[PDB]
């Protein structure tokens, strides 16, 4: 229609013409579907400015179609006149659409030995911390704990335990939340054993965080080593409660093998 | 339900269908089949 | 405003002057207003119709440069200019017998569903005004009950010549289905038939048709034989293949209990 | 003036009562995407309404209705249940105290009156029902002078509506497919509010706009209520949207309303007949025909059997349309029983005498590609006529028979008949023969064997559709 237009050499035809299409765009979402090839020679048009534009709608008029993965790839190689923008409906559905491939992808990701990843792109993972800024402008700590574990890793659920007011009664039915659902023991012990780690970040000498990765992740030498904080403590209490969850709630085997630690 | 564009825009009635050869034809049919005998 | 960039209005290309003038000046009006996705005030409109004519202009220099996607672009230009959402404008001469040239190209370019949103496009004014409307309208009623009688009876009347540059691409489309149309469906046909409707009585042009049949011919004859070998049956192949749709008859019988 | 106080208070009130009463239970029968046993029924009372005795009438004393139920339109503590029950009691404005009409003068305040009593609790088609039913059967007084802006106002409120309820509950409200329905039905009066003088400018880009908002999150009814829009207001105001549609043709994943499918499969029939493709078109207007069997007594089915049997007409072979002739339809004219008359016929004279004489009435039928190839039509079945008849004809005797002046002519008729498969002839193209000719085996041995697997496919299609039947209780 008004895209075949685009047969001179310079770049400003271009630009104007999508100025006609952001400007009427609002009736005409079928004549890019015979334009698709046009679309992709211009966005292989690197000095040309306005492969990143031409990706833009490209994103806009497939997801009008279908081509919401297509959109997606567009959306990423759409430039920072992409990221821009967050505060839409079409927005909302494409970064669902977005970090839903960054869920896929940690979770396939998640179980290889020490690496050869999928290459993981910097645009689905920096909208990842972006959404967590809106977590902590929204100060929501159950959103922020939901995103934290949509990306399956501890890079961002370690960034809402790494917050302020963070409250340890909510931080420990996250341990509850997390004990009833996490499928695989490849990272729901590591998820467990980094939340004892942050409770020993915690001021009050924590013992319900070893009290339940003892019996969990099943450690013979923590047992020793909070034993030793006894001999360095002086107490009563502290060699009462958390003996009697391991004397009456461990394996026969675990309390009487490791007693002679 | 019943409407969305449309508000706005025995007798012969089974005979029709070989009223459709009695009325575009054979209206003086025993009149030339009846006169086969002498026409020629 | 510029004042008249027509000044040389029956002097219209000897070159290609007022061509490069043109792609200036129609860069000029994408600089200025950009198209019409505007309001308008209507005296920024008063040189939109003056491109409306510099672009019938500019697909009059198309068809003499013979650059079709370019001749069809701006007349899809045009079309948009009369999909212009304000019907409110000036008129030109040349109002209805462009949509007559698109017609023509239209109908020989073999697009029907082309033809029916020409003929849906603007329905009411076509019947009565624009000869050059109901000339190729009913021309395509002569191409429906009775062609290759009046073509050259049609191309006799156009006093206008812009009509002959296409209906030579109907010529075009008439050759093609005289070859598909003249021999390969029928028995023999003798050298005068083809003498009358193959012109210029002997070119190179029917006996590049005649050898384009894939056929030799003889002396003063044109059969039409060869054709149509063997009484083909396709053999037991449906037996075996429909078998192999009863196959997933029985996936039928399968996915339910 | 006795007898019209006793009818709306009983009516108006098995509306409301049924309609907010089991709205509630629906909406806390946590899932519910079938169910909607009132709000369906509520439909079915207001395509009712549209026939019955309104909002109010203006019924002989003061149309008091729309000065009572969206003041303190307020779903609290079930006091407002007695609120509601107040406003039955104060049914008698119009008879027993100082009656006050605010129809159309104090409607706007009560426009605002929804927000000026306090917060939805998430019950909106009681909302959409006084977003609606205020002015909506009030079109009904046909006037549209200044109260066109006021009825979309109330549209406007419905919009409001699709804030409450594509904005807000944002766990799955499931009232958001009987909003739909409601918005349907108001897209419909967004239709008679703007296509009485204007276009939907606001509803253009809103309707692409509504159907992304519904297009997979959210979309069921709303596609092709929405897609009947886009496939209804798109034919008058022109073509090429039905282009539009053929890189992103989608339609519903079950098949809806009977009338609705109907409907729709009728628009997009109407749709190929302008596109001239006449294979598809053919059973979807069969099925379309067949698939509407109600319709008010003035017609409306003979409407969409005149529109729909013309490319039927232009096939080349059509039943008599002995079978649909109506008397209201005799004085109408509308599909011309003389057309098909002279469709039997190979007659150019009456034929062209309809078309002359009755242009009148093909500017009702608007559909003049009819004509252009309807004469072709017309030379193309006394052709088939003879040809049929006969087993071997010659030129010598129908080339002149039917008029054609020359041997060539019909040739090319024959050429064109070839072309169309019709007839099995040869042209002798020695001395002036059509040596016409019949061809052979039209007994059973291939043909019938193939064609029952598109038969059987019927059938076994049938049995799936047998089975999906059976998997819904």
């Amino acid at each position: 229609g008004i895209i075949s237009l685009l047969d001179e050499d310079e770049p400003q035809l271009k630009e104007f013409a999508l100025h006609k299409l952001n400007a009427v765009v609002n009736d005409f979402w079928a004549e890019i579907s015979e334009s698709v090839d046009k679309i992709e020679v211009l966005y292989e048009d690197e000095g040309f400015r306005s492969r990143q534009f031409a990706a833009l709608v490209a994103s806009k008029v497939f997801y009008h179609l279908g081509a919401f993965e297509e959109s997606l790839n567009y959306a990423l190689g759409a430039g920072d006149l992409f990221n821009v923008n967050d505060n839409s409906e079409y927005v909302e559905t494409i970064i669902a659409k977005c970090i839903d491939h960054y869920t896929k992808q940690c979770v396939e990701n998640a179980d290889l030995p020490e690496g050869e990843k999928k290459p993981i792109d910097q645009r689905l993972e920096g909208i990842v911390n972006k959404m967590f800024q809106r977590c902590l402008d929204d100060h929501k700590y159950k959103q922020a704990i939901g995103i934290a574990l949509e990306t399956r890793r501890l890079d961002v659920f370690e960034k809402t335990i790494l917050e302020s007011n963070d409250v340890p009664g909510m931080l420990a039915y996250s341990l509850k939340l997390c004990m009833s659902l996490m499928q695989n023991k490849q990272f729901r012990n590591k998820v467990l054993r980094v939340l004892v780690k942050i409770y020993m970040n915690l001021e009050k000498p924590d013992f319900i965080n070893v009290c339940q990765c003892l019996i969990f992740l099943d450690d013979p030498q923590a047992v020793s080593d909070i034993l030793e904080k006894l001999v360095k403590e002086d107490n009563l209490l502290m060699a009462y409660q958390i003996c009697f969850d391991l004397y009456e709630s461990a394996s026969q085997q675990f309390l009487s093998s490791v007693i002679q630690n | 339900m019943s409407e969305k564009k449309q508000p706005v825009d025995e007798d012969n009635w089974d005979d029709d269908n070989v009223e459709d050869d009695f009325s575009n034809q054979l209206r003086a049919e025993l009149e030339k089949h009846g006169y086969k005998m002498e026409t020629s | 405003m510029y004042e008249q960039l027509k000044g040389e209005w029956n002097r219209k290309s000897p070159n290609l002057s007022k061509c490069g003038e043109e792609l200036g000046r129609l860069k000029l009006v994408l600089l200025e207003l950009n198209f019409l996705p505007t309001t308008g005030t209507k005296l920024t409109k008063q040189q939109l119709i003056l491109a409306r004519d510099i672009l019938e202009i500019g697909a009059q220099w198309s068809i003499l440069r013979k650059d079709i996607p370019s001749f069809e672009r701006y007349m899809a230009q045009l079309k948009c200019y009369y999909f212009d959402y304000k019907e409110q404008l000036p008129e030109s001469a040349y109002m209805h017998q462009l949509l007559g040239l698109n017609l023509l190209f239209l109908l020989s370019q073999n697009r029907v569903a082309e033809f029916h949103t020409e003929l849906e496009r603007l329905p009411a004014k076509d019947i009565q005004t624009n000869v050059y409307i109901k000339h190729p309208v009913s021309l395509e009623q002569y191409l429906m009950e009775g062609s290759y009688n009046k073509v050259f009876l049609a191309k006799g009347n156009i006093p206008a010549e812009s009509y002959t540059f296409f209906i030579d691409i109907l010529l075009d489309t008439i050759r093609d289905e005289i070859a598909g149309c003249i021999e390969k469906a029928y028995e023999k046909i003798l050298f005068t038939e083809a003498t009358r409707i193959l012109f210029f009585n002997t070119p190179k042009k029917m006996t590049d048709y005649a050898k384009k049949r894939g056929w030799v011919l003889g002396p003063n004859n044109y059969y039409s034989f060869a054709s149509q070998q063997q009484k083909p049956e396709d053999t037991t192949i449906p037996s075996t293949e429909l078998a192999k749709q009863v196959i997933e008859y029985a996936r039928q019988l399968e996915m339910i209990v | 003036e006795p007898p019209p106080p006793p009818a709306p208070q009983d009516v108006e009130m098995k509306e409301e009562a049924a309609t907010g009463g089991g709205s509630t239970g629906e909406a806390d029968g946590k899932t519910a995407a079938a169910a909607a046993e009132h709000s369906q029924r509520e439909l079915d009372t207001v395509t009712l309404e549209d026939i019955k005795e309104h909002v109010k009438q203006l019924e002989k004393a003061v149309s008091g209705k729309e000065p009572r139920f969206v003041l303190r339109a307020l779903r609290m503590l079930p006091s407002t249940s007695r609120r509601l029950n107040h406003y039955v009691l104060y049914k008698a404005v119009q008879g027993f105290f100082t009656s006050n009409n605010a129809t159309r003068d104090f409607l706007l305040p009560f426009l605002e009156e929804p927000m000026d009593t306090e917060a939805d609790l998430q019950f909106r088609p009681r909302t959409g029902k006084a977003a609606s039913t205020p002015l909506l059967p009030e079109v009904e007084a046909y006037l549209q002078l200044l109260v066109v802006i006021f009825m979309m106002n109330s549209k406007r409120y419905k919009e409001a509506q699709k804030i409450s309820d594509d904005l807000m509950q944002k766990i799955s409200t499931q009232n958001r497919r009987a909003l739909d329905l409601v918005a349907a039905k108001c897209y419909y009066y967004h239709a008679r509010v703007y296509e009485f003088l204007d276009k939907l400018d606001v509803v253009r880009s809103f309707l692409h706009a509504r159907l992304r908002t519904a297009t997979l999150r959210h979309d069921a009814d709303g596609q092709a209520t929405l897609l009947n829009l886009l496939l209804r207001n798109y034919l008058h105001y022109s073509l090429y949207d039905q282009a539009e549609k053929l890189v992103s043709k989608s339609v519903f994943p079950e098949q809806a309303n009977n009338n609705e499918w109907a409907r729709y499969l009728y628009y997009t029939g109407r749709i190929k007949a302008i596109q001239l493709e006449y294979s598809e078109a053919r059973r979807t207007m069969t099925n379309a025909l067949r698939k509407a069997p109600q319709h008010t007594a003035v017609g409306f089915k003979q409407t969409v059997h005149k529109l729909l049997i013309v490319v039927e007409l232009l096939l080349g072979e059509i039943p008599d349309r002995l079978q649909f002739r109506q008397p209201s339809l005799k004085r109408s004219l509308m599909p011309y029983f003389l057309l098909t008359q002279a469709v039997r016929t190979g007659n150019l004279a009456k034929f062209n005498q309809v078309l002359d004489q009755f242009g009148e009435k093909f500017q009702a039928d608007g559909t003049y590609t009819l004509i252009i190839r309807l004469r072709h039509n017309v030379i193309k079945t006394g052709v088939r006529m003879i040809s049929l008849s006969y087993s071997r004809i010659s030129l010598a005797d129908i080339a002149q028979k039917l008029q054609l002046d020359s041997p060539e002519d019909a040739e090319f008729i024959v050429a064109k008949a070839i072309r169309d498969g019709v007839i099995e002839a040869s042209i002798n193209h020695e001395k002036g023969y059509v040596q016409s000719k019949e061809m052979i085996d039209i007994y059973s041995t291939r043909e019938p064997q193939l064609a029952f697997h598109q038969r059987i496919s019927f059938c076994l299609d049938i049995h799936n559709m047998s089975v999906k039947a059976m998997r819904f209780p």
